[PDB]
């Protein structure tokens, strides 16, 4: 696709570069998660690495959780409750933000799988 | 803050990936499911 929304897992340690859209943004959830990473780091070396990861989003669009994302989160949440399937709540916020903007979620990990086929949801595994 | 090109992003990210252990820390801190 033309654009996509990176989740937190793409920032963590190669990616399938061919599948990354031409233009990328992330969300405030990932900003939060990378920041908690810096604050939780046990040793300077890890702290320095994680601090570089946090800094890598400094110029990048960080999409907020706004009203449209909130409405989407509710729809996706009930979809999951009915099916008896689960997603990390912070991953659901990410998916809600992306879906509400009709953008795919770009992920390195396996959490968004439960949402495949939900309206406005497109997951790209890298 | 702007939409990064694929090459731009991959330039900012390469050499700046978090340690694999961040997955562990995030499971503890933000691993709560629906
Ligand atoms: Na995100
Ligand atoms: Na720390
Ligand atoms: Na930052
Ligand atoms: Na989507």
């Amino acid at each position: 696709p033309a654009a996509g929304v990176l989740d937190t897992s793409v920032f963590i340690a190669q990616l399938d570069e061919a599948l990354i859209p031409d233009r990328v943004a992330t969300t405030v959830v990932t900003l939060a998660e990378l920041r908690v990473g810096v604050l939780a780091a046990a040793t300077t070396d890890i702290r320095a690495q994680r601090l570089a990861t946090l800094e890598s989003v400094a110029d990048m669009e960080t999409l907020p959780v706004d009203d449209d994302a909130a409405r989407m989160w509710a729809r996706l949440r009930i979809h999951l409750a009915e099916s008896g399937r689960r997603v990390r709540i912070n991953d659901l916020w990410i998916a809600a933000v992306a879906a509400s903007r009709a953008l795919p979620v770009i992920t390195q990990d396996d959490d968004f799988a439960a949402l495949d086929g939900a309206a406005s949801v497109e997951i790209i595994r890298v | 803050r702007r939409w990064l090109s694929k090459t731009e992003f991959l330039s900012r990210l390469r050499g700046a990936q978090a340690d694999p252990g961040l997955r562990n820390d995030l499971a503890v801190l933000a691993g709560d499911t629906t």
